[PDB]
């Protein structure tokens, strides 16, 4: 089952881009400190998550 | 002033529901399609085989009359 892997990994590449715009890391974004979330999201992200939805 | 990222007046609706076209063709009629193509091929096959038997008997007559 080669190809559906690849369709959904292009989608997962988009979500890695969203994590990068939030923190900066590709995958291992630390980003959740104890006591609430640190360094909140920059202006212009929710519309992108809506389009992805 | 305050400049966070809110939803701008509430966003539009989001789809989530499944969808399948269920096409279709009412498969008993598709069996009729297959059997029709099958019998079509058999009709034309029968016609060509009998005309080729005619020509093969003509080649038989050729070898018979040429033989002595």
């Amino acid at each position: 089952a080669m190809t559906p892997f690849f369709w959904m990994f292009e989608e997962r590449e988009k979500m890695f881009e969203f994590y990068e715009r939030v923190s900066g890391a590709r995958m291992h974004a630390a980003y959740v400190r104890p006591g609430g979330v640190h360094q909140d999201l920059p202006l212009g992200l929710m519309d992108d998550i809506y389009e992805f939805s | 002033v305050k400049q966070d990222m809110p939803p701008v007046g509430g966003y539009g609706p989001i789809d989530y529901k499944r969808n399948l076209p269920r096409r279709g063709l009412s498969g008993y009629s598709m069996f009729a399609v297959g059997i029709g193509a099958l019998l079509f091929g058999y009709w034309s096959m029968m016609r060509w085989n009998r005309e080729r038997r005619r020509l093969q008997i003509e080649d038989f007559e050729a070898r018979i009359a040429l033989m002595p």
